[PDB]
């Protein structure tokens, strides 16, 4: 599977962008672009040898953790740390069998009794996304926590909290040029900051944002999708124009 | 295969004014008009984008008079009108074009009450359109090179440290207007390699005043093909230009909301 | 706490103390304000209106950036300038010493 590298050790703003650009560059071939917005590959018809990509994360401590991203939705399904792999509980069973193609060389595969959804990771970590700080530091400390949980060093809440960091700092930044820009300005000033209601609402709207844009008339939505300003405020979107500089990737939902 | 909806929506255009049928008269032939956006339910300003590529108000077609520059657009019965003149393709660039005649819906005057003619595609602010209910322009903080913020003052634009004016109202016609004086436009005079973009008035609504935020992070002048560019990646120059797209950080931007 | 030392010589030559990261390159020119002369990261190019075609600025990150002067009013002291993001500022700017 394709592998893409990133390290918090000496991470610059450009060292973050080419990474996310390379992640996007391999999440989808860029062949299906609808209304200036690219579409992830369709789950139906996708060969399993093209179903996943792997990001490798290292840090100032030279601890390495390799995440696995589902090409059809750019979400993290699991990660290998040394000799052990760990997977969220799969939703269906077709996804449960594709998991078996990921970290085959390692001993002891593990599947958690929980899935990789925010509300449950928020429950497991005892903290909301609106409160967990993001940035290079948090990503560094999260890389350690994913590595040491195999050796019993990391506890489950810190594990789940590390997942919320990585998923937001990788998956969401790949889906949105906006959320990437939020991590962009965090590297720029060396900040540890929790995301705005602006970032949260975008993350919670991604699936619906993909449906409405694809199911849109040649430009316009049939129904609005309410969003947020960086300060929690009312505003709704009715056309795809405002979203083009915001959304970088969409899940496949139907044919043009 | 993707679902085909038919949304009813207002078509906001030049200077933030919506697409209206003149006086609410629906008799076949009445002029289609540029008018301030209302907050009501009258069908004179709400348009249904049907699947047959037709824009309809109260069941009647938005119909161009003919297939030559200058002719106006009239409301007309969809079945009785000519099929080829009732058709429109709204492109993701903001124009609204007719497949035959190669003529885009243009508003040759920002004044309230301007009859909407159809003109040659020069990608002008006059011929930039957006179907939205949000009838107020979206105001943002545009962030680009080095995390600096696009700031304007009395006709001069550049980037500077983001102090929380650096506010810009993204009008439906594709124009970017400073918040304090929303009659002024992000204007460029030429399709040349280093023409400094500054703040002028929104009267002409020409290209050089029309901008689309592409997915690749740039702010493109559609008629130019060049993108907004901080000269020599140097903010201290106080200079911004239109430059051929290369992808470097000094031409990547983001509308913070 | 440390910075690059842009030592200029010269075909104007200028070297840094990392140009890989350092964004763009800038030459600035009489004992008059310090006007502008002329590259992006890649980089491409930005010349002042007076000196198009006559002057060419070059780059090779793998630590130098030149400026070739071809073909009286241009007689002054020229400085190479650097930009980039920061870690110290609000953004990075470095002037040289010709
Ligand atoms: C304006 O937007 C439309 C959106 O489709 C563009 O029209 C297409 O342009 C491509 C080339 O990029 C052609 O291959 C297609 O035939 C065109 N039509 C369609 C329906 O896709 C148009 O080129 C854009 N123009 C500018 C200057 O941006
Ligand atoms: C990340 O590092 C590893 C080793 O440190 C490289 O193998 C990766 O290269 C990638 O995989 C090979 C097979 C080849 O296709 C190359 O073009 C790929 O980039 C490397 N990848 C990146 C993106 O830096
Ligand atoms: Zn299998
Ligand atoms: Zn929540």
């Amino acid at each position: 599977y394709p592998i893409i590298n990133f390290t918090t050790a000496g991470a610059t703003v450009q060292s973050y962008t080419n990474f996310i650009r390379a992640v996007r560059g391999r999440l989808t071939t860029g062949a299906d672009v609808r209304h200036e917005i690219p579409v992830l590959p369709n789950r139906v018809g996708l060969p399993i040898n093209q179903r996943f990509i792997l990001v490798e994360l290292s840090n100032h401590a030279e601890l390495s953790v390799t995440l696995a991203l589902d090409v059809t939705n750019a979400y993290v399904v699991g990660y290998r740390a040394g000799n052990s792999a760990y997977f969220f509980h799969p939703d269906n069973q077709e996804d449960a069998e594709a998991i078996t193609h990921l970290f085959t060389d390692v001993q002891n595969r593990y599947t958690f009794a929980f899935g990789g959804n925010y509300d449950r990771l928020e429950q497991l970590a005892g903290n909301l996304r609106e409160n967990i700080e993001l940035g290079n530091g948090p990503l560094e400390e999260a890389i350690s926590a994913l590595y040491y949980y195999s050796t019993g060093g990391t506890q489950l809440p810190t594990l789940a909290r590390s997942f919320i960091i990585c998923i937001q700092m990788i998956s969401e930044a790949a889906r949105f040029q906006y959320i990437e820009g939020e991590m962009r300005t965090r590297i720029r000033y060396n900040r540890r900051s929790a995301p705005d209601p602006s970032v949260i609402t975008l993350e919670n709207s991604w699936g619906r944002l993909s449906t409405a844009i694809q199911e849109s008339n040649q430009g316009a939505f049939a129904s609005p999708i309410q969003l947020q300003r960086r300060n929690g405020s009312k505003f709704s979107v009715y056309d795809v124009s405002i979203l083009i500089p915001i959304i970088a990737l969409m899940v496949y939902r139907c044919a043009p | 295969v993707c679902m085909d909806p038919e949304p009813i929506v207002r078509i906001v255009g030049r200077n933030g004014l919506c697409v209206d049928v003149r006086d609410g008269r629906f008799h076949n032939g009445n002029a289609i008009q540029l008018w301030p956006c209302k907050s009501n339910t009258d069908a004179n300003q709400l348009w249904t984008l049907k699947r047959d590529n037709t824009i309809r108000s109260n069941g009647k077609c938005l119909t161009t008079y003919g297939y030559s520059p200058g002719v106006y657009v009239m409301i007309y019965d969809c079945n009785t009108a000519a099929t080829d003149a009732t058709r429109w393709q709204i492109w993701d660039n903001g124009t609204i074009i007719n497949p035959r005649s190669s003529l885009v819906l243009a508003a040759t005057s920002g004044n309230s009450g301007t009859t909407l003619t159809v003109q040659t595609n020069i990608y002008a602010v006059s011929q930039g359109w957006l179907p939205t209910n949000n009838t107020q322009p979206f105001v943002t903080t545009i962030v680009g090179l080095y995390g600096l913020c696009l700031q304007a003052n009395s006709g001069q634009v550049w980037i500077e440290d983001c102090s929380s004016e650096q506010q810009w109202a993204l009008y439906a016609d594709g124009s970017i207007r400073p918040q304090q004086n929303r009659d002024n436009c992000l204007t460029s005079d030429s399709n040349i390699r280093e023409t400094v973009v500054k703040i002028l008035s929104c009267g002409p609504a020409s290209s050089g005043q029309r901008w689309m935020f592409k997915n690749d992070g740039t702010i493109l002048n559609l008629y130019s093909g060049l993108v907004l560019d901080v000269r020599a990646s140097d903010p201290s120059l106080k200079q911004i230009i239109l430059y051929p797209l290369h992808g470097d950080p000094n031409q990547i931007w983001l509308p913070l909301f | 706490n440390a910075q690059v030392q842009l030592v200029e010589t010269g075909r104007l030559s200028c070297v840094a103390s990392g140009t890989f990261s350092s964004y763009a390159m800038g030459w600035f020119r009489a004992p008059k304000e310090r006007d502008f002369v002329a590259i992006s990261l890649s980089g491409a190019t930005y010349y002042q209106d007076s000196v198009k075609g006559r002057f060419t600025i070059s780059r090779d990150n793998a630590n130098t950036v030149y400026l070739q002067m071809n073909s009286p009013e241009d007689t002054a002291v020229y400085y190479c300038k650097a930009t980039g993001e920061r870690g110290y500022q609000g953004y990075l700017e470095v002037w040289g010493r010709t």
